[PDB]
């Protein structure tokens, strides 16, 4: 009935290279977590909010995201995409076919935190964390979402969070009542999407780097991850 | 404030 | 201001495996060239008209594609969706900005006939040959990338495959035709349709590395708008 | 008759 998402923004045993990326274990502490509903969107696209975060976590392997899909509209983009996908329409290896659930990993299988730049985290002139995207490749590595329509079960897909860990997450997840949450702000900007799309077709290694991420992450099948 | 996308 | 493709839609040379993508060179010579307007369409989708083949020939390397892209409504979309794309609006080595050519290039840079089954083609087959050609994201006929430009000569001559004496038979015909005599194409399909297929694109194995290859074989010279 | 698409 609800469809969560779940998966890191930030795996902290990755490489850092990126100066402006970095998210510092010792630094982010003081700012999470956040239980305050950040909006989740495509792409950084501000106008295709789809739902909303239900916490963001510091948990030992890096900062875990959890969130609602919840706006009709987007919902329904998804479910005409879904029809005519063939990935998406494709057998999923040891699981019954979900459509909404394989659509997303086909079209967005990757997380993106917006943050705060790293100077400016001085004693700041806007808010820590912005929100959270959906997107083709994340920037970071590790960052693949996993889509399921039972919290307990998606969270129970990364090995790397523990068991006391995903009971305290489930915990906070379990107190949000969906139907309290406000409707997303969902104005489709489709030939922008479809432009994105394009885009992403031609990220050079894009499969081998969503598979790669999928083990960064640990995340234990079966799961409708179609990389 | 300059956000970091991602 | 004219946009034009060219591309072969099959390579002779190419080693093929699925004995329904055949087509014999000594067989095929009884139904080409075609020079009647063919539909050129989007990835075999129905509504996705967006232009006309200007010939169908058969040449030394295989079996070579000219055509226009005439659609108002399919030109003002790419040309939107370029104004968007970062692909699209990025640098070509050596040639100057084209948003429409290089969007082309990112989207649909592959060529695909549709053509009667071949176990037909030896006898005396029950309709047309040829029936339409398809921009898509990936042929699966191994050389079979577009080229997009908006001067014909300029197309065809970055095929070093394509003789002098070929080239001169193909623009002598290309020439010919008014491009205003053309039909409107029927380009009426929703954009999600496209928008799955383009997300689909992004899974096709080795992608990236075959529009690489595929370039080669067509022997494509540089420089040219190809993002692969 | 059927045609190969492609």
């Amino acid at each position: 009935q609800g469809l969560y998402v779940g998966g890191f923004v930030d795996v902290v045993s990755c490489p850092k290279l990126e100066q402006e990326l970095y998210l510092d274990p010792d630094q982010v502490t003081d700012y999470l977590p956040v239980t305050e509903p950040l909006p989740i969107t495509i792409e950084h696209l501000p106008e295709t909010e789809v739902g909303w975060t239900l916490g963001l976590f510091q948990v030992s392997h890096g900062i875990f995201c959890t969130g609602a899909i919840t706006s009709p509209a987007f919902l329904e983009l998804a479910s005409r995409l879904a029809d005519t996908s063939h990935v998406a329409r494709a057998p999923v290896k040891n699981l019954p076919k979900e459509p909404l659930l394989e659509i997303l990993h086909t079209w967005l299988p990757g997380l993106s935190l917006s943050s705060i730049h790293p100077r400016e985290l001085s004693q700041p002139s806007g808010p820590v964390f912005q929100h959270v995207s959906l997107c083709a490749l994340g920037r970071r590595r590790g960052t693949v979402a996993v889509y399921g329509h039972d919290a307990e079960w998606v969270v129970s897909r990364f090995s790397s969070v523990s068991k006391s860990e995903r009971a305290h997450i489930l915990q906070h997840v379990s107190s949000c009542r969906l139907e309290d949450l406000s409707t997303p702000n969902f104005v489709s900007p489709l030939e922008t999407l479809m432009a994105k799309a394009i885009d992403a077709g031609f990220i050079r290694d894009r499969l081998d780097l969503l598979k790669t991420d999928r083990g960064v992450a640990s995340i234990l099948s079966p799961v409708y991850l179609k990389a | 404030p300059v956000y970091v996308q991602x």
